[PDB]
């Protein structure tokens, strides 16, 4: 049972994490 | 000056007498597409059928429903027969042969189409038969519904002229006419003004005068509608596109074929098909033909800009 | 003369308005006031403004006030700025100079007006299409009960 | 139709190419451009899918957050590119990139 | 389905082609001979046993 | 072509996002699959999202801001003084737009199209601030009014809603048709409708040779059309009975964003239109009589609403007070003024809209609060001691530079006005302080919980609004430096 | 003289539609009909000082102030036939 | 996916998938066709 | 150049007196909600195609610009007109 | 009584979630914007208890 099944649910955390690393990101590069 | 009097007598008589013979007409095409003849003892050819009915219409001795104001019923019939009468100044038959040369008549003929709701929602609610009124006003709602696009309609073809002057619009087809390129648009607008004239498959519906006003008035607007829809795309007085040999015959005689043949149209199509419901009535004409309308008016100007064909 | 009476009918026509009992009449006489509006910009030469008028006031919102009144209930109810020029004009009629310059290409009032709406004030245009959407928007949302 | 790009308050910073074309102030993009484009995007895209579980629809609502922060963010990317080319923000690397041109 | 049957099917939604099949006919029935009589004139046929006046 | 643009990028991203919001709304609340599902709370959040992304584009692009003023002269002008306005403008529509999320829960108001006619409204506000035209003045006037308008009467099965939308219909109609009277006076009098140029016709001819009628009847009815709009008595016909019909996250709105504003307009007519002082004097007038009438209606007051709507014309009143003091530091005081007010406004609709759960009407139901909740009493009364102007609240700095500017200009009986007013405004703002701590009533009304965005937003309300004295620079610093920019 | 019969006749339109606004404060109906007779009092001052002064900024906001007018009769109209249902009366 | 939804709005949507095309045609002929032939 | 309007006027008076005439031959011997939104989405159209005429005529000076201010109002109306739809104000 | 206590207290966890998240859907009402939308939210008949519990026996 090692899979997250729900489609939309794991783009979300996709997203949740690209914003988490671009914001820090955003505040070590300027 | 005192001319003009004889201009507007001899533009509106014949007018009348062809709104009589336009009734006679249909009631003889519609004889000869069922397998009969229509009136025929009365006259030669039954061409005596409308003054009989004219005289007996007169000649009736009719009570006048004075169970209102008495002022708006009566008037009502004369305001839509003004409205029906009044946009006849601006279409021309030939090169010179218009009353008023309006350099905006393409928009007075909308205002005067616009303004034509007032005599029916009136003549509706004097009389006091509520049913009537509520016929009134699905009457008036259906001519407004289909009066926007017979609107976007005309921005389609003044798109294509450049100026508002009927008679440029005529002019403006001497190369080709404009029935040719916009089919769909000449379909979309002979359907509005069957809709607007509640005729045909969209024609969901007192005595002696006002309904003979009422009646005259339509016709009038029927007699009209075929006049624009052979003025915007069939090219006006225009001859025959190809083989110029025919010019003999005067411009005037055209501009008439034309519109016998759309008043033919008319009458063959309400034989032909049944009638529409009135929630199917509304659905068409805002789900079917302004979205077409507008979609057909972004595409030419789309088209006339790109290739810089504008006028 | 001709302004006089188209003036002074619509001003009789207005104090009808606000002083009628049967508000039907109400809206009869408020259509003959932009009725004889519309002569009164006619003798301006604003052709094209004349005939919204029509289209627009008597020809849309004053149909939509019939719709509401009739359907519903029918229930009861100088010298400072521009000093006037005294009628001397038997030798001011003489004196007229006409310019030929300004008539060998004249504008009519339509695409004089369509020369600068759309191109050097159009943002004033699309604020008017947002009211419009603004307009659309809210008339369903107060006025709306399906099935 | 006749334009103007002159601004009211001049440029504190070297102007290069003062009026930009769209491809070529998207071709300027650096890594904090991406970095921000990235970062309002993916927060728009959390917003929405969080807000629209409620009611039902992730999907949806995670899509139209996504158009909205798509547009915010490239908009907003756009504006620092076009800046920095015109001057009016510290256009350090394109003054650095365009000299040697 | 098909493409081909969608785009086959859309055109006649908007061509209006099953109308102008029923405007041929009732055009096609306009040039045609009449069955209609002068009734003063020339009478319906009758049979030997129609029953009327006394 | 494209750059031309970037001046216009905040207003062209809140006008597609709205255009978005309302395609994702009405697709999917008529939807079958989803079962017809409540998504204004959704539309809300993205709405929200979508402030706060053109609050990022337009306060970064600060030099931006002036790109193709040329091309742009005639339609908007963009200053310094805008770009503050309109920063401020939307972080109160944030504000009140994160105010209003638990009223589409637990009342259950499922209407996306809400959020839509406030995005709506803000695109509008954003276009007067910068609105340097008649004609661009008096659209953008319009289009928040109509959307103003529709959400009044949002609340189609009340009494009060469709009431108060009625009224508000037809004294904003009432005002507007004053207003563009007394612009096309203007127009038809001086020929130009710009304001720089309808500043430099007339500039010179200060009423010196003769009075022009044609132009001071235009600035007269302009001026009565703007007082109506900020309700400045006599012109309050009906706004009491709009505030208390309207529904309480609507009412938030109103009391705030609208005066914003049309006091940036104010401000900008006043640059031109201060034709012999001819405005101060009218100002001054309807400033003495807000405060006086303020004062003695808001103690006859025994409902939340209509005591907050009385409080919103006494400060009107004493924000007029600037304006009827034409210099720097008067303007400085009027946008010190209205910062604060709009600020404590906020702190206390979010307070109305806490009890509105349990259905708060009267003063006395918010009796016993001090023992059943006794940190939002403790909340509630520094915002009411912030309304009255007690010195160590930042309420006070606000009337204290009002009163100095005023008495700049020499006019001491303006001061002495703002005293009494000041005096009776402390005693019915102590009164409600009364009810919450000292009273014991025999039957207590028991509130529930709050939602945690009005939570924070009444936290760092009540942070600023105690702490504001320690560091009050940087309003001074930006206030002044806006006064200035109006006119270099 | 024709400026100042046209300046009269529009404020003469315009005080009529005020006295209407107040003089009809049962009705509501009324209150809609001066509010648009007030627009047009208004329009026609800024057409005719258009015409007056030759300038075309009369002219447009002429037109895009039919456009508040058209939008501000559909909402009243609207506001109207909701509150009649509510209180059931005018 | 993309070839079946739009299948299935366009065979129970003619008329507006029709109009769609119409104006998309007469929005795409004056933004990519006419700056093409601008160079020429 | 408005010279032409008086035959419309004299018309207008003539086609008065024969109705007249005609109206003398003889005497010589509840509510319903959509028709409001029937006629809002009139008024809205009606003021559309009115900002269509300037357009359609001046389409010749203007160029590539405003034509895409007049598709910015058209998109604007069509969202406008998709809101009419979906919300069922176009069925009855 | 004692049969919606029993019916109550033996449900799994699966369908003890259900219920939760129709109790809070149907929880408040908006019978405006359903007229607006013309339909009619009705309560499922997880969230209604027998008649003959109630009070006075109350169908509606
Ligand atoms: C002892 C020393 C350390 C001590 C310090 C330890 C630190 C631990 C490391 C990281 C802590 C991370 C903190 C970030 C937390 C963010 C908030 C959590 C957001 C979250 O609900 O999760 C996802 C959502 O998805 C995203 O929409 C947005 C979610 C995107 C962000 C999730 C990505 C997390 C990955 C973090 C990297 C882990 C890398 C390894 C870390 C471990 C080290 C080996 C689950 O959705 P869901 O539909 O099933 O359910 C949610 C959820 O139940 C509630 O939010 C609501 O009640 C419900 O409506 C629904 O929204
Ligand atoms: C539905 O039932 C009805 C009919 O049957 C279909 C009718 O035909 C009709 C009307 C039929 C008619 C023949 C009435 C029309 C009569 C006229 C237009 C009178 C016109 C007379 C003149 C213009 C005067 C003559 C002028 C000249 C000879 C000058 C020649 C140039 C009505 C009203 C009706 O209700
Ligand atoms: C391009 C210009 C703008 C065009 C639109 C303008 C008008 C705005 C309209 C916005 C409202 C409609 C938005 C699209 C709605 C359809 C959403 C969608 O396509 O996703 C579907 C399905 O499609 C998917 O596969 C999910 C797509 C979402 C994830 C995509 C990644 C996030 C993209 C956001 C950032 C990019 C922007 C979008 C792409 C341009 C929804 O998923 P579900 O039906 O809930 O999943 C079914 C399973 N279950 C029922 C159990 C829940
Ligand atoms: C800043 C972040 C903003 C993004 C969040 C927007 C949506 C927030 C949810 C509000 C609407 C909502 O869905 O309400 C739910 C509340 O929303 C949530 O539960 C949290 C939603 C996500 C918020 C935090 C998750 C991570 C976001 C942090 C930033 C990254 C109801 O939850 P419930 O039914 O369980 O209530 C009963 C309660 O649990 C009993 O005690
Ligand atoms: C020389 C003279 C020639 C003749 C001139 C006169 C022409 C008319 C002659 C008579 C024609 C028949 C008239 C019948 C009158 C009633 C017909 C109305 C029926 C109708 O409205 O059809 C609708 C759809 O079809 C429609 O939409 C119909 C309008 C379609 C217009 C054409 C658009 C085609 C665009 C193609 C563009 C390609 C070229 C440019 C690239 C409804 O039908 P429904 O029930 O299915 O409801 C659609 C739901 N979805």
């Amino acid at each position: 049972p090692k899979v997250s099944e729900d489609k939309n649910r794991n783009y979300a955390v996709v997203a949740g994490v690209v914003a988490i690393v671009g914001s820090i990101g955003w505040y070590l590069k300027a | 000056y005192i001319a003009v009097p004889a201009e507007i007598l001899g533009i509106i008589l014949p007018l009348l007498l062809g709104v009589a013979f336009l009734v006679l007409a249909e009631r003889k095409v519609m004889a000869f597409v069922q397998r009969r003849k229509g009136p025929d003892v009365v006259g030669s050819f039954g061409l005596l059928q409308p003054l009989a009915d004219g005289l007996k219409l007169i000649l009736k001795e009719p009570i006048s429903p004075s169970s209102a104001n008495f002022f708006l019923f009566r008037m009502a019939p004369v305001a839509t027969f003004m409205l029906s009468l009044v946009a006849w100044a601006v279409v021309p038959f030939d090169y010179g042969m218009v009353l008023s040369d309006l350099n905006i008549g393409l928009l007075y003929l909308f205002a005067i189409s616009s303004l034509g709701v007032y005599g029916i929602i009136i003549a509706g609610r004097s009389s006091n038969s509520k049913y009537a009124f509520l016929g009134a006003l699905r009457s008036a709602a259906q001519m407004v519904s289909y009066e926007v696009s017979i609107g976007l309609i005309l921005i389609t073809v003044l798109i294509c002229v450049g100026s508002c002057n009927l008679s440029e619009i005529v002019m403006a087809q001497k190369q080709i006419w404009f029935g040719i390129p916009l089919f769909p648009v000449l379909v979309m607008f002979f359907i509005s003004c069957l809709a607007e004239t509640n005729r045909a498959p969209f024609d969901l519906p007192y005595s002696s005068m006002g309904f003979a006003l009422f009646f005259l008035g339509e016709y009038a607007n029927m007699i009209l509608m075929s006049g624009l829809c052979t003025l915007f795309f069939l090219g006006g007085w225009l001859p025959i596109l190809d083989l110029p040999i025919f010019k003999k015959i005067p411009g005037s005689i055209w501009f008439s074929i034309k519109v016998l043949f759309f008043l033919f149209l008319y009458i063959w199509v309400r034989a032909a098909f049944p009638r529409y419901r009135y929630d199917q009535l509304m659905g068409l004409g805002w789900k079917v033909f302004l979205p077409l309308s507008l979609a057909w008016v972004v595409s030419v100007s789309g088209l006339l800009v790109t290739f810089q064909w504008l006028p | 003369m001709i302004l006089s009476v188209l003036s002074s009918l619509a001003l009789v026509s207005g104090l009808m308005v606000v002083r009628a009992k049967n508000p039907v009449h109400s809206v009869l006489f408020f259509i003959l006031v932009f009725c004889d509006t519309s002569g009164l910009l006619l003798l301006l030469g604003l052709d094209f403004f004349a005939m919204i008028f029509l289209v627009v006031y008597i020809g849309a919102i004053a149909v939509l006030f019939l719709f509401v009144v009739m359907m519903f209930h029918i229930q009861i109810a100088l010298d400072n700025e521009s000093i006037p020029l005294l009628p001397t004009q038997r030798n001011t009629t003489s004196l007229r100079y006409t310019v030929y310059a300004g008539k060998v290409r004249s504008w009519t009032n339509l695409e004089t007006l369509g020369n600068l709406l759309y191109t050097y004030y159009f943002v004033w245009f699309l604020v008017s299409s947002l009211i419009l959407l603004v307009a659309m928007i809210g008339a369903i949302v107060l006025t709306m009960h399906r099935t | 139709m006749n334009t103007d790009i002159t601004a009211l308050e001049k440029a504190q910073y070297p102007v290069v190419d003062r009026n930009p074309a769209f491809t070529k102030v998207v071709g300027n993009f650096s890594t904090l451009d991406y970095l921000r484009f990235s970062t309002i995007t993916g927060i728009s895209v959390t917003v929405g899918y969080l807000s629209g579980i409620k009611p039902g629809i992730k999907g949806p609502s995670m899509v139209t957050g996504g158009l909205i922060g798509l547009m915010g963010g490239f908009m907003y990317a756009y504006q620092n590119s076009a800046g920095r080319l015109m001057g009016f923000f510290p256009n350090d690397g394109e003054v650095a990139s365009y000299q040697k041109r | 389905k098909d493409w081909n049957t969608v785009f086959e099917r859309s055109i006649n939604t908007l061509f209006l082609t099953e109308m102008v099949r029923g405007l041929s006919l009732t055009l096609k029935y306009f040039f045609d001979p009449k069955v209609t009589i002068n009734y003063p004139f020339e009478k319906g046929p009758l049979s030997p046993r129609f029953r009327g006046e006394h | 072509m494209f750059n031309l643009f970037l001046a216009v990028f905040p207003e062209i991203f809140i006008i597609n996002a709205t255009f978005i919001l309302l395609i994702h709304g009405v697709v999917f609340s008529t939807s079958k699959k989803y079962d017809y599902p409540p998504l204004a709370s959704n539309v809300g959040w993205l709405g929200l999202l979508s402030v706060l992304i053109t609050l990022l584009l337009l306060a970064a692009g600060a030099p931006l801001l002036t790109i193709a003023h040329l091309f742009w002269n005639n339609l908007f002008r963009r200053d310094n003084f805008t770009y503050f306005c309109q920063i401020f403008l939307l972080l109160s529509t944030a504000g009140t737009i994160s105010m209003c999320f638990d009223f589409f829960d637990q009342e259950r108001f499922d209407a996306f199209e809400f959020i839509v006619l406030i995005l709506l409204s803000t695109c509008g506000m954003l276009f007067m601030i910068s609105a340097y035209d008649l004609i661009a003045m008096y659209l953008a006037i319009e289009l928040q009014s109509l959307c103003f308008y529709v959400i009044a009467a949002s609340k189609r099965k009340s009494e009060f809603s469709t009431e108060a939308g009625l009224k508000y219909l037809i004294l904003g109609a009432f005002s507007s048709g004053i207003l563009l009277f007394g612009c096309s006076m203007i127009y038809g009098s001086t020929g130009a409708t710009h304001f720089d140029q309808l500043a430099k016709i007339l500039t010179g001819y200060e009423i010196t040779g003769a009075r022009s009628s044609g132009i001071f009847m235009g600035i007269l009815f302009i001026a009565v059309g703007f007082l109506f709009k900020i309700t400045a008595v006599p012109f309050h016909m009906w706004a009491p009975d709009i505030y208390e019909g309207s529904p309480t996250p609507v009412t938030a709105f109103l009391s705030i964003a609208p005066k914003i504003s049309i006091f940036a307009n104010i401000l900008r007519v006043f640059i031109y239109g201060s034709y012999g002082a001819t405005l101060q004097q009218i100002f001054f007038f309807c400033s003495i009589a807000s405060m006086i009438l303020g004062a003695l209606a808001a103690m006859a007051q025994t409902k939340v609403k209509r005591l907050l709507a009385y409080s919103s014309i006494g400060h009107v009143g004493y924000i007029c007070i600037g304006f009827s003091c034409g210099t720097i530091e008067g303007i400085q005081s009027l946008l010190i003024g209205i910062f604060i007010y709009a600020l404590m406004t906020m702190d206390a609709f979010a307070i109305v809209l806490a009890l509105r759960q349990t259905r708060v009407k009267y003063i006395a139901d918010l009796g016993a609060l001090a023992k059943t909740n006794p940190i939002l009493a403790i909340t509630f009364s520094i915002t009411m001691f912030s309304y009255a102007g007690i010195p160590p609240l930042a309420g006070f700095c606000s009337k204290f530079y009002l009163f100095f500017a005023a008495l700049g200009c020499g006019a001491y009986f303006l001061a002495l006005v703002g005293v009494v007013t000041s005096v009776i405004g402390c005693f019915y703002y102590i009164r409600l302080v009364k009810r919450m701590f000292f009273d014991t009533p025999r039957t207590w009304i028991l509130y529930e919980p709050m939602d945690r965005n009005k939570s924070l937003l009444l936290a760092m309300t009540s942070f600023f609004i105690t702490l504001f004295l320690l560091y009050p620079s940087p309003l001074f610093s930006v206030t002044h430096q806006m006064a200035l920019s109006l006119y270099l | 003289m024709d400026l100042i019969k046209y300046f009269t006749f529009s404020m003469i339109i315009f005080i009529l539609g005020i006295w209407g606004i107040l003089l009809n404060r049962r009705n509501i109906l009324i209150m809609l009909m001066s509010i648009e007779l007030m627009l047009l009092a208004v329009n026609l001052n800024f057409l005719v000082f258009s015409v007056s002064l030759d300038d075309m900024m009369g002219q447009v906001f002429a037109l895009l102030v039919l456009t508040v007018a058209a939008a501000e009769s559909a909402i009243g109209l609207a506001i109207f036939v909701i509150t009649f249902r509510v209180r059931g009366t005018i | 996916p993309v070839m079946e939804k739009l299948r299935m709005f366009v065979a129970q949507e003619p008329v507006v998938a029709a109009s769609c095309l119409i104006g998309g045609v007469g929005l795409f002929l004056p933004a990519v066709v006419r700056p093409i032939l601008d160079s020429l | 150049m408005m010279l032409e309007f008086a035959p419309i006027f004299i018309y207008l008076v003539i086609s008065l007196l024969v109705s007249l005439i005609l109206l003398g031959v003889p005497f010589l011997f509840r509510f319903d909600i959509r028709f409001y939104l029937v006629s809002i989405l009139f008024l809205i159209f009606d003021l559309e195609v009115t900002f269509f005429f300037p357009w359609a005529v001046s389409l010749n000076k203007i160029d590539l610009f405003g034509f895409w201010s007049m598709m910015a109002f058209l998109f604007i109306l069509t969202i406008g007109f998709l809101y009419e739809w979906k919300r069922g104000a176009l069925d009855w | 009584l004692a049969q919606i206590h029993a019916s109550e207290n033996s449900k799994s966890f699966e369908q003890i979630e259900v219920e939760r998240a129709l109790r809070k859907k149907y929880a408040r009402k908006d019978e405006d914007y359903d007229s607006m939308l013309g339909i009619t939210r009705e309560t499922p008949p997880e969230l209604i208890l027998p008649d003959n519990v109630l009070p006075g026996g109350k169908p509606v």
